[PDB]
């Protein structure tokens, strides 16, 4: 006779965005006057995921 | 700058419309209810609440 069976491989993943200075400093001016001095750790988390 | 799609961010400041709802306690002395008393003092039997 002839049987069957199927299997799934998987090819991709969802893409996380993330907006680094909203996750950490949300809204408040003085947390984004304080995270301006840490400079390229934002951009180079935005770099890595894209 | 190169050509490409850039994530640009937004801003918004809300200051409008505090609501500050704060648990009261025992409400009042009601000095209200004492300056504006049916027994009206006198002179001579002049009252005093502390
Ligand atoms: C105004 O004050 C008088 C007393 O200064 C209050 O009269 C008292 O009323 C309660 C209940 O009606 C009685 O148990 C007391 O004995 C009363 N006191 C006296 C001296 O008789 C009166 O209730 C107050 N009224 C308001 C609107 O605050």
């Amino acid at each position: 006779t002839i049987a069957g069976h199927e299997e799934f491989i998987q090819t991709s993943s969802p893409k996380v965005t993330i907006d680094c200075s909203a996750f950490v400093c949300s809204n408040y001016a003085a947390c984004h006057d304080l995270l301006s001095e840490y400079g390229t750790f934002c951009d180079n988390i935005n770099s890595i995921l894209n | 700058p190169n050509t490409g799609v850039y994530d640009l961010s937004g801003f918004t400041v809300k200051p409008v419309a505090t609501v500050y709802r704060r648990i009261p306690n025992l409400p009042d002395c009601d000095i209200d209810n004492w300056l504006n008393n049916v027994s009206v003092p006198s002179p001579l039997n002049w009252e005093r609440r502390i």
